[PDB]
């Protein structure tokens, strides 16, 4: 018999980027090449598959930096975790095959959807 | 609010 | 010119409501009288008033434990700690009273604002 | 997937 605030979910995820733009209780740098991201665990577990996976594991959970895959594009990641905190994706001509590549190896099922849909129609 |  | 996914924020306080239920990456305790709530510090900030205060203080921020006034309900406490994990509000005739003055004090302002209305009805 |  619970009452919901309809806008609560949305304005929890716009706090949260609001907390990540002033670098407030980050607890993890995420590396991609030369570049540094700093972000929430929780956020990063919420939204892929890849996070989750590394987070709940009773070693790599106590790690301050995570170091990707060679092969993942800095801009592919930055759009990503802009996603992550805003639910909004950047995705463009010019970056598509790396945001969907990126997306793969976080496994974010509904932006792999999305990229792949878009790659069709075109 | 609503009823969910 | 981004593209949103509907759904995103909801999926994301799903799955930290889930991280939460199984004490995953949790970084505090909320004492309420002789009871005590595990949760996500970030998570606390995003919807409360009175966590964002606490948890941006230089000293504070540091803290695993955080002992709240003795006025305050445990069961009160607990129904706003699953709103803010869930956006859904176990508001009854029974606890409105303790719910209200619970989110007065945590500085929860459309909580405070239902309650209001809820009590103005009756 | 909605244009916002
Ligand atoms: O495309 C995706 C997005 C995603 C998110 C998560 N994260 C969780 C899942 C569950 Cl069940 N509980 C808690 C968490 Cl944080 C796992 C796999 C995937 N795949
Ligand atoms: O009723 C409320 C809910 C609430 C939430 C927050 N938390 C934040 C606010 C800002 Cl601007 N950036 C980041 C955060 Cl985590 C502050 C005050 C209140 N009052
Ligand atoms: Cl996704
Ligand atoms: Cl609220």
């Amino acid at each position: 018999s619970c009452i919901q605030f309809t806008r609560h979910a949305s304005d929890v995820l716009l706090n949260l980027n609001r907390l990540r733009s002033r670098d407030i209780l980050t607890d993890v740098v995420i590396v991609v090449s030369r570049e540094q991201f700093r972000a929430h665990k929780t956020v990063l577990m919420a939204c892929s598959g890849l996070f989750y996976s590394i987070f709940t594991d009773q070693l790599k959970c106590n790690l301050s930096v995570i170091n990707l895959d060679p092969e993942i594009n800095p801009e592919g990641f930055c759009i990503l975790l802009d996603f992550m905190y805003t639910s909004r994706l950047n995705l463009r001509e010019g970056n598509i095959m790396a945001v969907m590549a990126t997306a793969m190896y976080l496994q974010m099922e509904h932006v792999v959807d999305t990229c792949r849909k878009f790659i069709k129609a075109s | 609010w609503v009823i969910p």
